[PDB]
């Protein structure tokens, strides 16, 4: 079925290769303490380099270690020379891009009420938070340090009538507090952007225009 | 001209101060402060706080008495890490201990940038509850300063309530009263302030803290000594205006100046006494300094409590016209229930809390929180001065019943650089007397890993063991108060040093540590050290 | 965090520095000293001594040709009654500058009563006679004035009333109209403290300190202002017979930091110095007098001082408000400040015809609102851990045998040297030596001691600093080669260009402008190799 090949880089490092015989395309995987391996940035890209890693074969290194009561997952995007780092506490998420040169801290975000945090074109984030009974999940991506770009708001549990229908746009995210729960280290300030193309789904589907009222797609 | 630097009449060197008692260990500690509990001595450091009793033994090595421990939930030091702090910085630094009542303890630590408070017994040093929310009351980042404070059984509390600190505030809770702050980004309440001391005094909180000056604004981002008044019945605002606020907030600009032709300000507030009775006056004590960036001084100056209780009485200081000069608001303009004083005070029996005030009245206080005058200290010149060194004076303890007869008033300060000073104020123009100079600090047994922090962390006198505690940030030394013993057989020498600790018996022969009830016949010369006829 | 004070390499108590030839010619209360031609001045009470610098060997100095010129009993009388001690009532001379090349131009205070006269160089007699010379020199000799010659034209600045409260710039003589700040008011000059004048390219710049008129909660802060030298006055019915280009801004000294601290009491400033290829004056400031006693040393580059003109102006947008710089769309299309037939000013023959409204802004807005920025933006020179203030200060641009080293002296109120090699590509400055050079012995009258330093004026051809006190003159040879004498290793320590080690000889020594004999000294590092 699958082999998983593997070893140790260094103390607690381990490399988890992924091969199918089916697909005949191994992959490559990390595994470890997300502490330790978000220091020594500069002595896993030598290794990573050194141990002959494809180039270009490989677009995402997924990167998943299970402690207890906690999910450190994500994925070093070797093109680009940076990475992501997902962990999933008890009570708050911490969402981390640390470029991999020079280990430079570029924007570190940081949520309490976003919770099971999981990694999906470009791979982008989802979360869901509950501020009261009913669940509404949100999809994002956070570009630069001021700007967040949350193109989808998935609602379940009828909150498309329990709010939506009500109101019926920084408004309405302002009266949800999407902003209170994000929480933005070594800036005080935020700001919120959409995308062109962004929608909300919650069956009712709609997706403001350039102006600030919203219309409805499909129905 | 500007006053000379007074010579020390003695100074004492770490070759003669390597014999203190050190507390040490028994690994870094990260001592945070110190204070004393009638004969307990506690130590607040990372993830732990000792205890220390004063009134048993003298060995050479302070040993701990009880040690509680409180180390941060590994759950916790990761959540804290991945912020991006330091390892270092990722622990459970102690920065708030206070009495909470007979038997209860009150401890605040920063559990690794995630302040959570506890209550604990103080004859067993065990947990009595759960942990309740340090939001307001602790701050962040051991680096931070932060004032803590009970009165009338609430907690008076000042530092900064997000990650970033960028929101400093004054809070209060705990007291079966409702919550208050102050205004979220009011530059005109507080421009990153930073707070040094809270004193408990009448119907008044008193908050000393220095901020960058709102009304010398002209030159650019100067720092200003100020003082804060709150008081202790207040509970908030009304539903509209000031809904849990202050309502009785106000500040006012410390003055410690040499008057002059142009006066020269000592800005750089380092820290402040309590409330401490000398010649029939309630009166603190208050350290000031020069800028980092400027040439390095200190000045003490003494602010009487009447004196301080009254400029809040004063009139108010606006901005008529934006980027102008503050002009005093004329009294005619002023609501008439006065902005500050207190609900069920004399004149105000009409109001019986703070939810009765005017609307337009806390619409006031809200733009206008800086009083006019300045405090002008006593005898409107600093009690002391150095200007011809390169450590900047920080801490601050006053024994104002020192000496063989307990009338004398011998002040004792710290340097950032393990230096104590140590003058004897008088109470009727001051002469002052530089009394001694001394360099506490032990490297031997206070360095760790080749490394040399000598900024005081905190200054504990104890009048019982005649002793005065120094804590350092990897250790605490127990300096006495006398230094008697250094004089030792030259006569000459203990009646010169002029030394309210210090005297001549001749039935022991030696000049040594004088008791306060003390039968034994002594021999000094406080008034003037006249060593003619003796020695050398 | 800020700069400690750097250790002095080498110092020379008072002890020591009793050798030094002192010229005592009685209380003389001296007022300044100057060389010129290669022959010192002795400007004084009553009486100009003249000691020959050439005769350097000569370990004793005596004044070759003394100039009497006491006041009369009239003026004396005149003095005495109305309230000035009878001591203060005497001919001071405060003002000695050079005519021509075989004139010269002295004014004295003649009892509060101010009086010019010239005088011959050679013969030394009153080639001339007198006149009035109010404006011109002050009346109080503790007061302090400038006054520099320029093309025949004598700019001053000083007191005009007996009550020291009317402070003036002037111009008189070389038949040019007369032309002065504004009588009384505070919007040009607000209680000035002269200090140095200096004469460069076509633009007079004085150096002074005053009244901040910016700073409403008084702070004196440090000016430098600026005068065409070719003003020929205002029209008939704006600024008449008053000045045109009149233009002053803030001195820029400060230790860059998170908040800046600036030295603010202006004490002396060298005349223009080709530095380094750049035309330079070197500037001492100190602390208030009710402050820390501190002191810093910061220069100033002309092309600088006169870019700072060229920017925005002051002005209070309203009365009893912050000031704010003039916007740039609001000046006169004829730039205040810039001297009539210049680069764009063809059309304006003269200074005298001027457009209205140019002059009546240039008399609303006379201050910059830029700040003339020091070479570095940071203090040469810092002294911090000491009670008294650097105030006179002398510049050596050609030292050493190869004369490409600059040091500099620095006077102080308790009469202690100071010398320092200024490096300019910006390095840290060079404590070289510091000494107190009053003598008590020979100085100190009637058990009273001033050791206030009046002057210092530097001659390169017998390699001599003269130190004037109030008292007595003191010839202070540059450095101290003669004290480390015969040992190699202190000198090479030392690191003083003016000392050296002599080949033949094999003995440490002052160094000549041009000498065979071969030099040994290591000015990066001294190693004290062969130490004795
Ligand atoms: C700080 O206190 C000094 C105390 O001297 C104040 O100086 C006085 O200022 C007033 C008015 O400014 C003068 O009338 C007094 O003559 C000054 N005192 C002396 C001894 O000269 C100073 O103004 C205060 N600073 C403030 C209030 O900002
Ligand atoms: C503290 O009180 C003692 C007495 O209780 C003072 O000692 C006496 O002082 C008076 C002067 O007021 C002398 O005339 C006596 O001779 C002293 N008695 C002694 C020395 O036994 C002492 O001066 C007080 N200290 C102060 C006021 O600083
Ligand atoms: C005096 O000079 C200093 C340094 O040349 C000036 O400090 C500069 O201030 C500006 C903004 O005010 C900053 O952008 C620069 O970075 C500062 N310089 C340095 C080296 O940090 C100061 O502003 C000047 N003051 C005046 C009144 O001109
Ligand atoms: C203190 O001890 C050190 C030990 O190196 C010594 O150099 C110094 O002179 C001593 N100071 C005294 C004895 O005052
Ligand atoms: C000192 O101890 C006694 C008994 O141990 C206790 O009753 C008293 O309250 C303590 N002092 C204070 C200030 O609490
Ligand atoms: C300088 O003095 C010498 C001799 O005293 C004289 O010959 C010469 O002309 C003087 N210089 C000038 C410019 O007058
Ligand atoms: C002056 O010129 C000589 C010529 O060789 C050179 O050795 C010396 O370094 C120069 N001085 C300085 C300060 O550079």
């Amino acid at each position: 079925r699958f082999i998983s090949l593997t070893f140790s880089i260094l103390e607690d490092i381990n490399i988890i290769i992924e091969i199918d015989l089916v697909s005949k395309s191994y992959k490559i995987l990390l595994s470890g303490n997300c502490i330790k391996l978000i220091e020594n940035s500069s002595d896993i890209q030598q290794k990573i380099d050194h141990i002959g890693f494809n180039g270009e074969h490989q677009k995402y290194i997924p990167y998943s270690y299970i402690d207890n009561e906690t999910k450190y997952n994500g994925f070093i995007d070797y093109s680009k020379k940076e990475g992501l780092f997902t962990a999933e506490f008890s009570n708050e998420s911490i969402i981390r891009n640390i470029y991999m040169p020079d280990s430079n801290n570029l924007f570190i975000y940081s949520s309490k009420d976003l919770k099971d945090i999981r990694i999906i074109d470009v791979k982008l984030l989802i979360g869901n938070y509950f501020k009261d009974n009913m669940k509404v999940s949100l999809s994002f991506t956070i570009e630069d340090t001021n700007t967040i770009k949350l193109n989808g708001v998935y609602l379940d549990e009828n909150g498309v009538a329990q709010i939506l229908k009500f109101m019926n746009l920084m408004n309405f995210l302002e009266s949800i507090n999407i902003k209170n729960i994000f929480y933005n280290n070594l800036d005080p300030n935020i700001k919120f952007i959409l995308d062109t193309n962004f929608i909300i789904s919650g069956q009712f589907e709609l997706i403001c225009d350039k102006d600030k009222n919203i219309q409805p797609y499909f129905i | 001209g500007f006053p000379e630097d007074s010579e020390p009449i003695s100074i004492s060197h770490g070759n003669y101060t390597k014999q203190y008692p050190v507390f040490v260990g028994h690994h870094r500690l990260d001592i945070q402060m110190i204070m004393i509990m009638n004969g307990t001595l506690y130590i607040a450091a990372r993830d732990h706080i000792y205890t220390v009793d004063i009134d048993t033994s003298h060995t050479e090595e302070i040993y701990c008495s009880k040690k509680l421990t409180w180390k941060s939930r590994q759950a916790d030091v990761d959540t804290c890490r991945m912020k991006g702090k330091h390892k270092d910085e990722c622990h459970n630094f102690i920065k708030v201990l206070l009495k909470k009542n007979d038997d209860a303890l009150f401890v605040c630590g920063t559990n690794a940038f995630n302040p959570s408070c506890r209550n604990y017994k103080m004859d067993t040093l065990e947990p009595f509850g759960d942990e309740f929310s340090g939001m307001a009351r602790c701050p962040y980042d051991a680096k931070h300063a932060n004032v803590a404070l009970f009165a009338d059984g609430k907690l008076y509390s000042a530092t900064v309530t997000d990650f970033l600190a960028i929101d400093a505030v004054i809070y209060r809770s705990l007291g079966e009263s409702p919550t208050l702050r102050t205004v979220k980004h009011d530059s005109k309440w507080l421009k990153e302030p930073y707070f040094v001391q809270a004193v408990d005094y009448g119907d008044y909180i008193y908050f000393f803290f220095r901020e960058i000056a709102v009304e010398y604004n002209t030159m650019g981002k100067v720092v200003f000594p100020r003082v804060a008044q709150v008081c202790k019945n207040d509970m908030g605002g009304s539903q509209r205006v000031l809904e849990k606020q202050w309502t009785s907030f106000l500040k006012a600009r410390l003055n410690c100046s040499v008057p002059g032709d142009s006066h020269f300000y000592f800005n750089i507030l380092q820290a402040v006494t309590d409330v401490i009775r000398i010649n029939g006056r309630d009166v603190v004590l208050a350290t000031f300094s020069t800028p980092y960036n400027s040439i390095p001084g200190s000045a003490v100056c003494a602010y009487d409590m009447l004196d301080i209780a009254s400029v809040f009485t004063g009139r108010f200081k606006e901005q008529k016209s934006p980027d102008s000069t503050w002009t005093p608001v004329p009294d005619e303009r002023v609501p008439k229930p006065r902005p500050g004083c207190c609900a069920g005070s004399s004149s105000l029996e009409r109001y019986a809390t703070s939810n009765e005030f005017p609307d337009d009245t806390l619409n006031f206080i809200k733009t206008h929180p800086l009083m006019d005058e300045a405090v002008p200290s006593i005898f409107n010149r600093p009690w002391f001065l150095r200007t011809m060194v390169r450590y900047r004076l920080t801490k601050i303890a006053v024994d104002t019943a020192a000496g063989p007869y307990q009338n004398h008033t011998v002040v004792f300060l710290g340097s950032e650089k393990g230096i104590i000073l140590k003058f004897l104020a008088r109470i009727f123009l001051n002469d002052s007397l530089f009394l001694e100079e001394m360099s506490v600090y032990n490297s031997e047994k206070c360095s760790y890993d080749g490394v040399e922090d000598k900024r005081i962390m905190g200054m504990q006198l104890d009048r019982a063991s005649s002793s005065l505690y120094v804590a350092f940030s990897t250790c605490v030394i127990k300096v006495p108060l006398g230094r008697c013993e250094r004089y030792g057989k030259c006569k000459k020498t203990c009646i010169a040093s002029r030394d309210p600790y210090c005297g001549w018996i001749k039935e022991g022969g030696a000049c040594s540590h004088l008791s306060p009830n003390s039968r034994l016949t002594f021999e000094q010369d406080i008034e003037r050290g006249n060593t003619d006829g003796l020695g050398d």
